[PDB]
């Protein structure tokens, strides 16, 4: 794939595509 | 983490996996 | 505040939006 | 909970989870 | 343009997007 | 109402105008 | 859980707090 | 307004609930 | 109608609400 | 392009039409 | 990566994230 | 096609990267 830019609900939008059923963590503060 | 590579630069659906559980 | 469904992507933009830099787990059944 | 930058659409979809059925007004102009 | 089926927060971003900067009211019934 | 018909039926962007202020 | 409460049923701004960090 | 206090500065979902009706 | 800014995803969110079962292309390199 | 005339500058549901096929 | 449901908007989030500046068109039947 | 299958049915990124550009 690219690389592309994600800021706030649309990193988790992302990771909610990539991660579905695996589910995954956000953590800004890390 | 996570942000410092995607808002402030550039991140890969790839790298995303990495935070995946 | 009021209930609602929230499901697929929309339940990750929820938690997004009550956790913010508190971060969040977002974790599916099986 | 904690603030946050909402901005564009976002704002609306945040209006939305807080509001749901009760409704909501979105007027920038004001 | 076209119809659709807008459900949920669906609907408030199709309102954002076709009242701009006019803003608008989202009224659900009961 | 609006919100009820876009979901359970369709709606078109020109019945959605209606609600603008 | 609540991925799953929250879409086959109803759940509350309040009951996903319990899922932050 | 809404906007002057959320996408210029920050707004908590508390103050959101000041636009329901 | 008016005229706003749309930028990544939300670009492509309103080309599917213009365009609906029509279908479109997204072409940021043209 | 499309970007040309929506993130940088501003664009109408108009305009966007011309890119329905 | 992990397949999932993705109607409406929800594919087209799904391509813009995938195709990123290659673009992509959204095509659906009759 | 595509646009039906990911709905009604499940689908991969794989299978959506045969419709970029
Ligand atoms: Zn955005
Ligand atoms: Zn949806």
């Amino acid at each position: 794939f690219v690389n592309q830019r994600l800021c706030g609900s649309h990193l988790v939008e992302a990771l909610y595509l990539v991660c579905g059923e695996r589910g995954f963590f956000y953590t800004p503060k890390t | 983490g996570i942000v410092e590579q995607c808002c402030t630069s550039i991140c890969s659906l790839y790298q995303l996996e990495n935070y995946c559980n």
